[PDB]
């Protein structure tokens, strides 16, 4: 089987920024190379065709080369809906394989997040759930790490986290992080806090409550 | 009894600059084939029209035989055979879903086996020869065609003779020899980008039509 | 011209079957094949295989063999995808792409837009609504729970609050869609003024209201 790997799987770019995305054969795959883009939309349209040919109604903008075993794809001056993903493929013998993809999106100046936690509410302690709910709102670039703590100890079963793809507005991301638990294990502990560790500061941002308040 | 392949006079694989998939697909599964019927209409002088159904995907009810000559059309008009060949339908051309395909015609009655015959293909590779395998036929006259496809489609499921892309062969050829006498056909396109499947397989027009019992099959191949 | 148009959305259950279509035109069936791709969220593009239109003859990779079978109705121009024994890996959306092998320019020009397939032992079941309540400014809440099937759409005071708005895309847990969604305001409007989270389930027909109070 041929492998494809695809790097970086993640870009950082802007308006009018040249491009390039690598992609490598684990074996000789001589111009059977295709590549692809899927917006966020969903859609999916060929880019470039035979390793170098450009996909007839795909901007000018667009191109592709080879380079001995390393194929890449070029984007001259980027545009807003460029900031898409990007997958390479092989179909020189089977099964034909995916490189693992790069993901394009804007950059901007660092910013921290703003973390807000919430008891659970009346109305659902009434039907006998817990959920304990922690925003993280509006922060670059979008790596993030939550830890919740309850009694102070790690706490990783029953969390479900959201990220909201990157805002239209202002370029930034934001995560929803929840903990549920039962009304009888809730009722069991006393502080909850939800810690969050990003790379504009060392030190966790930490916010917490107890439930005897 | 025609001479063998001189150097140079095979196709090479490796000059054929478009996806092998478009010869693949003439010598994988699916064929013509029906048993005990009559031609039921005629578009040209040297064709003749059957009514075929095709069972696995229902491509094509009409099927139109197309001969080298007029002979040829006339001796099997409206008199009951049996076909099998390889079809194609990329510029197929006549006056509900249709087909167009070469010879592959032989009389029904009285060519029956009761039980079916082998015949060993002998397989060279780089003039040694590393195996061989066995193709069945019932009729006593088969056509050239028929046992052409049954070697090819073995060697494609088993040899990867033929593949999306390209061949793990440079040359190849299928001989066939009935007593003294040979013949032979170049299993290569031609050379360039694109495969004119129908000019492919006029090859297969004149019928031609060998012994079950007599025939020697043989298939000289080339690696890379 | 050329346009592959692929059926709509499906919410089957564990062990059921299900098939997809695509429907191609503007071209002769039979002179090219037809490709499926899975989209897993949030991972990468992995091939299933292609079943070639002339001859019939089907290519499968080998993680999806014997549950992913292709199928075809020529007459139709249509090409089928059937899966067999649903599991929730297999939620997914779904891409059938044109193989033109006549040309070398015609490997998967034309794409399908995608199906989308949601395993889930759910039927359908309308959301709960809570509230979230707790410097110039103040994040409040509305948590939207134990519903199905997407989508639910959320709203803060009927679309007045367009702004300071995130929600959250849902996650499928235990067979029920969660999801979340935070307005941030100044906190000279609010306890003050009024502030609603609207939550809509058009699957359920149901609009529920919940105003974020100061807590007892």
């Amino acid at each position: 089987d041929i492998q494809m790997t695809q790097s970086p799987s993640s870009l950082s770019a802007s308006l009018g920024e040249r491009v390039s995305l690598t992609c490598r054969a684990s074996q000789e795959i001589s111009d059977y190379l295709t590549w692809l883009q899927q917006k966020p939309d969903g859609t999916i349209k060929r880019l470039i065709y035979v390793a170098s040919s450009l996909d007839s109604g795909v901007p000018k903008r667009f191109s592709g080369s080879r380079s001995g075993s390393d194929y890449s794809l070029t984007i001259s001056s980027l545009e807003s809906e460029d900031f898409a993903d990007y997958y390479c493929l092989q179909y020189a013998n089977y099964p034909w394989t995916f490189g693992g993809g790069t993901k394009l999106e804007i950059r901007r100046a660092d910013a921290a997040p703003t973390v807000s936690i919430f008891p659970p509410s009346s109305e659902q302690l009434t039907s006998g759930g817990a959920s304990v709910v922690c925003f993280l709102n509006n922060f670059y670039p979008k790596d993030i790490n939550v830890k919740w703590k309850i009694d102070g100890s790690e706490r990783q079963n029953g969390v479900l986290n959201s990220w909201t793809d990157q805002d239209s507005k202002d370029s930034t991301y934001s995560m929803s992080s929840t903990l549920t638990l039962t009304k009888d294990e809730y009722e069991r502990h006393n502080s909850y806090t939800c810690e969050a560790t990003h790379k504009t500061s060392t030190s966790p941002i930490v916010k917490s409550f107890n439930r005897n308040e | 009894s025609q001479p063998d392949p001189k150097p140079d006079e095979l196709h090479k694989s490796s000059k054929f600059t478009g996806l092998m998939e478009n010869m693949k697909v003439l010598y994988d599964d699916n064929h013509v084939s029906a048993i005990n019927v009559k031609s039921i209409d005629q578009f040209l002088y040297f064709d003749l029209i059957y009514s075929i159904k095709d069972t696995k995907l229902g491509n094509y009810d009409n099927v139109r035989v197309e001969f080298k000559n007029k002979d040829l059309a006339d001796k099997y008009k409206d008199k009951y055979v049996d076909v099998f060949g390889a079809n194609y339908y990329y510029q197929c051309y006549f006056s509900k879903r249709k087909t167009c395909m070469y010879g592959g015609v032989t009389e029904h009655n009285g060519n029956q086996l009761d039980k079916y015959r082998s015949i060993t293909v002998r397989v060279f590779e780089d003039g040694k020869n590393l195996l061989s395998f066995d193709v069945q036929t019932n009729k006593k006259k088969v056509t050239a065609q028929e046992l052409d496809y049954l070697t090819r489609h073995y060697l494609v499921k088993n040899k990867k003779l033929y593949e999306f892309n390209n061949s793990p062969y440079e040359t190849g050829y299928i001989k066939f020899i009935e007593n003294e006498n040979s013949f032979w056909y170049d299993m290569m396109p031609a050379p360039g980008d694109k495969f004119d499947q129908s000019k492919y397989l006029m090859m297969y027009n004149d019928n031609k039509m060998v012994d079950s019992k007599d025939v020697k099959i043989e298939v000289y191949l080339t690696t890379k | 011209q050329i346009q592959l148009v692929q059926s709509g959305p499906e919410l089957k259950k564990p062990g059921e079957t299900v098939r997809i279509s695509c429907k191609a035109s503007g071209y002769i069936f039979t002179i090219a094949g037809i490709q499926w791709v899975q989209k897993m969220p949030g991972r990468g593009l992995r091939w299933i295989g292609w079943i070639n239109t002339h001859s019939g003859v089907p290519e499968y990779a080998e993680e999806f063999k014997g549950r992913f079978a292709f199928s075809l109705e020529t007459s139709a121009r249509t090409a089928y995808l059937q899966i067999s024994n649903l599991k929730d890996e297999d939620t997914a959306t779904y891409f059938c792409a044109r193989i033109y092998y006549g040309n070398n320019g015609g490997v998967m020009d034309y794409w399908g837009q995608g199906t989308s397939v949601t395993v889930s032992s759910a039927k359908t079941t309308p959301p709960s609504v809570y509230p979230l309540a707790p410097n110039s400014m103040v994040t409040l809440g509305c948590l939207v729970k134990g519903y199905f099937p997407e989508p639910v759409t959320v709203t803060w005071n009927s679309g007045s609050l367009s702004s300071g708005v995130h929600t959250f895309p849902a996650v499928l847990q235990s067979d029920l869609y969660t999801l979340s969604s935070s307005v941030t305001v100044p906190s000279s409007t609010w306890p003050s003024e009024t502030v609603t989270c609207n939550v809509a389930h058009p699957a359920s027909s149901t609009k529920v209201d919940k105003k974020i109070v100061p807590r007892d």
